[PDB]
RNA sequence: GAGGGGAGUGAAAAAGAACCUGAAACCGUGUACGUACAAGCAGUGGGAGCACGCUUAGGCGUGUGACUGCGUACCUUUUGU
RNA sequence: GCACCGAAGCUGCGGCAGCGACGCUUAUGCGUUGUUGGGUAGGGGAGCGUUCUGUAAGCCUGCGAAGGUGUGCUGUGAGGCA
């Protein structure tokens, strides 16, 4: 098809840091 | 040539009864198990009942030896909040008595599917008669 | 009418006209054996082994063909540690058809 | 020479899928899948040619239990028996007179209560 | 929240025991026009318990 | 005669097209048309116009005589499915599938 | 209209243009057998019943698999999963 | 104190393979017979099948090749034949 574009992000993103 | 199969289908069975009175409840259960598993035949078929119907009466005159019957626990859980309800021999035997021999033995019977099918053919009556002479059970000791 | 004899390492209980299946036997196809090491025949009334066998007892029968069984796959497998043989077999047999039961 | 591969591929793939027939889901259709059920049914045969020997001398131990008792005698007692009587060797599985017939057995208690005495 | 495991086929299936239709049955037949009609409704020609309401 | 009807590439999923069909396997023809008509399912309009056509090539094309015919076989296989795209967003595609579905209509009289 | 059924062309239409071969995942319709008192790597050893073929029987082939003994996938990495 | 149950240990029956010896008999293979055959890293040995060159202007093949899908047989297996 034509049908054919994928910029898939980073990640996505918010929050996480996990007690250091 | 494979060893023989006992078959569902013609099996034979019959019946029994049994006074547990002056009896010592488990030494019981023991010979009642084995019977209802068939263990005294061509038992010779685990995946099949091969046992006798066997009932008994008088399980509240039933006996226990030691301090059993005062200090005998039978627990069980309602699944519930923290619902682990206990019950004492004695009081066991003062409502509905024949549990008392129909859970013994139940432990003594095998496990699973099979197992539960066995304990069905046993006929535990608190009293005396039966209401069962339609079968002709013919009485045996032990 | 049976008897039972001794002859793969293994016994078996026979009737005469009862073919049977056997561990290899070194006797050609058609040819006629017999078999003396016999534990027990039985009638109405029955002779039990004294000592193994029974004195007068012997059962006749002519072997009926030599084959081999079915295919049995033995597998080998030790799970994490980079081992594993697969190996067929089949394993010989001599049939004999039974005529004997000299009680 | 390049090597097209893949025709003998399919080859091994399905030499695995159909010995996996009768499986459940996955275990018959996925080869990934297949493969490993194929392994460990492997398995347990081996292991369980060589349980079925145990399973079936206990089945007939106990059923040539039942039938000493039966005509008075446990076990221990009447296979002690015919070893004593007079040596005698006799399978255990042949003890198969226990159920198909009841007389010839009986008979073989005698003969080992005798050596008993 | 997700799954930690493919659902089966199997699984899927059960799921849609209940997902299937009923017909009707109660269809039902005017006493002037001939005329098959949902009961309680007007037919394709307007007519209803004999009657004929509706010109349409 | 077996006869059959059949329309390829209809848009619908045929989870949907099935549960339609599902109702008329195995019965009269005369029924079905009444079932399809009080059934308020896009599908239904569809699964009846393959049903019409079958009959119609039963009639004209094979014996005939639809009093006794009925839809002895009815199936619906799922078609090729049309793949397109749209977004869910941050830039973040999603296939969706425009499934399609092979309805079948096989009527006979025994 | 889409799509389809006939007809006709052709060695072939099941080569009909979404067209040589047409595997596999995946999804259905049909039939056999099992399944609504039962607990777990789903098989394996046993094993009745049912359907089917046999054979002349003869506890035989195929399919299913009640019930039952045993039984916690694969790879990697690890002292060890 | 005598039974008995109990393992892939021992024994029994059949089979394979390496190394021995002894007898049949040596471009060897038989028959015994004693013995050995869990195995990761890893060393040694022997093989299956695939693509392509010769052998091949041969051989198979429209009376049906390759590929696909079943079925039977066969080998210790990778496989092979039909
Ligand atoms: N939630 C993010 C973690 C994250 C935290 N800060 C970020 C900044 C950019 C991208 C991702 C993150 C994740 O799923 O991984
Ligand atoms: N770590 C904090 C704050 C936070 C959210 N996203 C972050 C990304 C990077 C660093 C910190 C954060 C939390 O998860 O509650
Ligand atoms: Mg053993
Ligand atoms: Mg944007
Ligand atoms: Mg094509
Ligand atoms: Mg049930
Ligand atoms: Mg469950
Ligand atoms: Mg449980
Ligand atoms: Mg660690
Ligand atoms: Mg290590
Ligand atoms: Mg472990
Ligand atoms: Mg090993
Ligand atoms: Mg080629």
């Amino acid at each position: 098809h034509i049908c054919v574009t994928s910029k898939w992000f980073n990640i996505d993103n918010k929050i996480v840091d996990h007690r250091p | 040539m494979k060893t023989f199969t006992a078959k569902p289908e013609t099996v034979k069975r019959d019946w029994y009864v049994v006074d547990a009175t002056g009896k010592t409840l488990g030494r019981l259960a023991t010979e009642l198990a084995r019977r209802l598993r068939g263990k005294h035949k061509a038992e010779y078929t685990p995946h099949v009942d091969t046992g006798d119907y066997i009932i008994v009466l008088n399980a509240d005159k039933v006996a226990v030896t030691g301090n059993k019957r005062t200090d005998k626990v039978y627990y069980h859980h309602t699944g519930h909040i923290g619902g682990i309800k206990q019950a004492t021999f004695e009081e066991m035997i003062a409502r509905r008595p024949e549990r008392v021999i129909e859970i013994a033995v139940k432990g003594m019977l095998p496990k699973g599917p099979l197992g539960r099918a066995m304990f069905r053919k046993l006929k535990v009556y608190a009293g005396n008669e039966h209401n069962h002479a339609a079968q002709q059970p013919q009485v045996l000791d032990i | 009418m049976y008897a039972v004899f001794q002859s793969g390492g293994k016994q078996h209980r026979v009737s005469e006209g009862q073919t049977v299946r056997l561990e290899k036997l070194d006797i050609a196809t058609g040819e006629t054996v017999e078999f003396a090491e016999v534990l027990m025949i039985a009638n109405g009334e029955e002779v039990k082994i004294g000592v193994p066998f029974v004195d007068g007892g012997v059962i006749k029968a002519e072997v009926v063909a030599h084959g081999r069984g079915e295919k049995v796959k033995i597998v080998k497998f030790r799970r994490r540690k980079h081992y594993r043989k697969q190996q067929g077999h089949r394993q010989w047999f001599t049939d004999v058809k039974i005529t004997g039961i000299s009680a | 020479a390049r090597v097209k591969r893949g025709v003998i591929a399919r080859a091994r793939h399905k030499k695995i899928l159909k010995q996996a027939k009768g499986y459940y889901g996955a275990r018959s259709r996925v080869y990934r899948v297949a493969f490993q059920a194929v392994i460990k049914a492997g398995q347990y045969a081996y292991r369980d040619r060589r349980q079925r020997k145990r399973q079936f001398r206990q089945l007939w131990i106990a059923r040539i239990n039942a039938a000493a008792r039966q005509n008075g005698i446990s076990y221990s007692k009447f296979i002690n028996g015919l070893k004593k009587a007079s040596v005698e060797i006799d399978r255990k599985i042949l003890a198969d007179i226990a159920v198909f017939d009841k007389v010839a057995f009986t008979a073989l208690v005698e003969k080992a209560k005798a050596a008993l005495a | 929240a997700v799954q930690q495991n493919k659902p089966t086929r199997s699984k899927r299936g059960m799921r849609r025991s209940h997902d299937a239709l009923t017909a009707v049955t109660s269809l039902s037949v005017d006493k002037t026009s001939g005329e098959k009609h949902l009961r309680h409704h007007i037919t394709a020609d307007g007519y209803y318990r004999g009657r004929k309401v509706i010109a349409k | 005669m077996e006869t059959i009807a059949k329309h390829r590439h209809a848009r619908s999923s045929a989870q949907k097209v099935r549960l339609v069909a599902d109702l008329i396997r195995g019965k009269k023809v005369s029924q079905a048309l009444d079932i399809l008509t009080y059934t308020n399912k896009k599908a239904a309009v569809l699964v009846k116009k393959v049903l019409e056509s079958a009959i119609a090539n039963a009639e004209h094309n094979d014996g005939a005589d639809i009093d006794d015919l009925k839809v002895t076989k009815i199936f619906v296989d799922e078609g090729p499915s049309m793949k397109r795209i749209m977004p869910r967003a941050k830039g973040r595609a999603d296939r969706i599938l425009k499934r399609t579905s092979h309805i079948t209509v096989v009527v006979s009289d025994r």
